[PDB]
Order: C-alpha cells, then structure tokens, then sequence
C-alpha cells in the first residue's frame, strides 16, 4: 500500500472565529461631565458636592 | 523626664537644694521629650496666590488659585 502521509503539512489557518459580546447602557445613561476634570489620584480620593 | 521633673518639684518640701548633676540630667531628659514631639507646622500658600498657565487649571485642575484654607 502507499503510506505518504510524509507528502503533506497539518494547516492552521490564519483566521479567528467570532466570538461573544456584551452592551454598554448603564454608562451611557448616568452623567459624566459633572465629575470630569475634578478628582485626581495624587490630590486626594475623595470630592464633596453641596446639596440644594 | 517624668521622675526627674517630679524630683525637682518636690525637693523644696524637704529643704534640699538640687545638684548640678541632677539639674543636667533633668534638662537632657526633658530635650529628649521635647525632641520627641516636634511639629514644624509646614504653613501653606496664600489663598489668592496664582495657580501658572502650566499647571492646566480648567483642563486638569478646576482651582485657578490657591485654596489655603482648613
């Protein structure tokens, strides 16, 4: 019989199959411009805002 | 410091004058205790000090002065 398995490469192509995602609301909706640009790591850990 | 303060405190109850060995013991002892408990306040800046172009007082910073207070 012929045995030319040596004749032959294993081929991995180069492609990613898809894979699973998730979705961004909750950040999207809550506010971020009134705490940008106020709390530094070096400053302190903590901002005080005052109450009507 | 403690014994040595009591001990010069109350020597006049027995009519005894202190001596200098005593005296210079008392005092090194108080500078150690005195030396143990410094502060050096560290006082800050003014208040309307100016804060420089430098430091971006509206992009990263929202104090364009120098609060200086509590």
């Amino acid at each position: 019989p012929n045995n030319l398995d040596s004749n032959v490469s294993q081929i991995v192509l180069k492609k990613f199959l898809p894979g699973f995602m998730s979705d961004l609301v909750l950040a999207k909706t809550v506010d971020r411009q009134l705490l940008a640009g106020e709390i530094n790591s070096s400053t302190g850990d903590s901002v005080s805002f005052k109450r009507p | 410091a403690v014994g040595y303060q009591l001990l010069l405190r109350m020597l006049s109850d027995y009519s005894l004058e202190p001596t200098p060995q005593v005296l210079s013991n008392a005092q090194r002892s108080y500078d150690a205790l005195m030396t143990d408990t410094l502060v050096v306040p560290s006082m800050r800046r003014r208040g309307d000090f100016p804060v420089g172009q430098g430091n971006k007082y509206d992009v990263f910073t929202s104090d364009r002065y120098y609060p200086g207070d509590l």
